């Protein structure tokens, strides 16, 4: 199958600003690519076809360029309905295919997280499990370091992350960092940390706990 | 106005079967070819089958993936296309859109989607825990949501009088098959001795509803 490539899988974009995207093909299309455009919990939408043709209905800030391997997709000013994951899609020969996507993001200043760390609930761990959960607040940028030590072992493998949808005021994210034991492996150690490290921070934050004191 | 609506999807284990139905109207059905396109996070969006119109044979076309396991179909008395789905596997799980090719083109027109999750999970309700206030400005409290089945769980703060500041976390899935998540509030500190702190969770596919109590533990 022809494979697209879109880059970058997130863009950052301040309101006002003009943006591009980047969408190539792994052989010739021509100028059989169209673009879509789909907002949370949304159906996809086309916006571009054939590269450059705007559907009817859409506003003209949105143009496509391109031909042969790479396409771009360009918001001349974005404005805040536009913030939505965008796809190309080749027609040059089947099966169809199509890319990625990029995540259009809103860009904000850098906040730091405020960290907290929750020791497992009794009871849970009457129950034979131990969830120890570090949460990150209302950060910005996205990327952030969560690790987890245990009486000083780097934890690996035993710990999932979950992060929230930007927020609609602040335009920050939230992160949980969630670390799963058996009651038996939590019990055998002593001491629960975990160590954040975010652009907003000067240094490293590590929340940690005592198992079983307060 | 065209309008594609959807309907049939739902839960169902490996190996298990399934019909999605599509109702379409504001154009003229029969001339146009009607596609099932799928999308899940793992593999983006993937089309899934077409079915050209009865002038040139309603002639179907399958992705390699699910070739020899779906069946594409219409019936265009009823502005209908169909997708039959056997010998089902846990990739495809995902979001399938009913939607109009432009004559090999474009899909210009889609549908809402409809969920498929192929799992062998069983259904499940929550063990809800509370995320204690730490006894050490602003306090961080939750509760956390374990060992569900299937998607999705609702969480409200003091029966919905608490809204600011609640961050209820997209749920994951565990290795067990089961789903988790945490829902975390911030709130004055000064306010742990004075406001309590209720969860409400409820899972509706296990009649599922849980309120806890989060307190300042002893």
């Amino acid at each position: 199958d022809i494979l697209l490539t879109q880059s970058p899988a997130i863009l950052s974009v301040s309101p006002g600003e003009r943006v591009s995207f980047s969408c190539r093909a792994s052989q010739f299309v021509g100028s059989s690519i169209h673009w879509y455009q789909q907002r949370t919990n949304g159906s996809p939408r086309l916006l571009i076809k054939y590269a450059s043709e705007s559907m009817s209905g859409i506003p003209s800030r949105f143009s496509g360029s391109g031909s042969g391997t790479d396409f771009t997709l360009s918001i001349n000013t974005v404005e805040s309905e536009d913030i939505a994951d965008y796809y190309c899609q080749q027609s040059h020969s089947w099966p169809f295919t199509f890319g990625s996507g990029t995540n259009l993001e809103v860009k904000r200043t850098v906040a730091a997280p405020s960290v907290f760390i929750f020791p497992p609930s009794d009871e849970q761990l009457k129950s034979g499990t131990a969830s120890v959960v570090c949460l990150l607040n209302n950060f910005y940028p996205r990327e952030a370091k969560v690790q987890w030590k245990v009486d000083n072992a780097l934890q690996s493998g035993n710990s999932q992350e979950s992060v929230t949808e930007q927020d609609s005021k602040d335009s920050t994210y939230s992160l949980s960092s969630t670390l799963t034991l058996s009651k038996a492996d939590y019990e055998k150690h002593k001491v629960y940390a975990c160590e954040v490290t975010h652009q907003g921070l000067s240094s490293p934050v590590t929340k940690s706990f005592n198992r079983g004191e307060c | 106005e065209v309008k594609l609506e959807e309907s049939g999807g739902g839960l169902v284990q490996p190996g298990g079967s399934m019909k999605l139905s599509c109702v379409a109207s504001g154009f003229i059905f029969s001339n146009h070819w009607m596609n099932w396109v799928r999308q899940s996070p793992e593999k983006g969006l993937e089309w899934v089958a077409e079915i050209r119109s009865k002038s040139i044979n309603s002639a179907t076309h399958y992705a390699e993936s699910v070739k020899g396991r779906f069946t594409i179909s219409r019936d265009d008395s009823k502005s209908a296309v169909y997708l039959q789905m056997t010998d089902l596997r846990t990739e495809d799980t995902g979001v399938y859109y009913c939607s109009r090719n432009y004559y090999g083109s474009t899909y210009d027109y889609w549908g809402q989607g409809t969920t498929l999750t192929v799992s062998s999970a069983s259904t499940k309700g929550p063990s809800v825990f509370p995320l204690a206030p730490s006894s050490k400005g602003t306090a961080a409290l939750g509760c956390l949501v374990k060992d569900y089945f299937p998607e999705p769980v609702t969480v409200s703060w003091n029966s919905g009088a608490l809204t600011s500041g609640v961050h209820t976390f997209p749920a994951v899935l565990q290795s067990s098959g089961l789903y988790s998540l945490s829902s975390v509030v911030t709130v004055p500190s000064s306010s742990l001795g004075t406001q309590t702190y209720i969860c409400n969770v409820n899972h509706k596919p296990s009649n599922t509803k849980v309120d806890k109590k989060v307190e300042p533990k002893s």
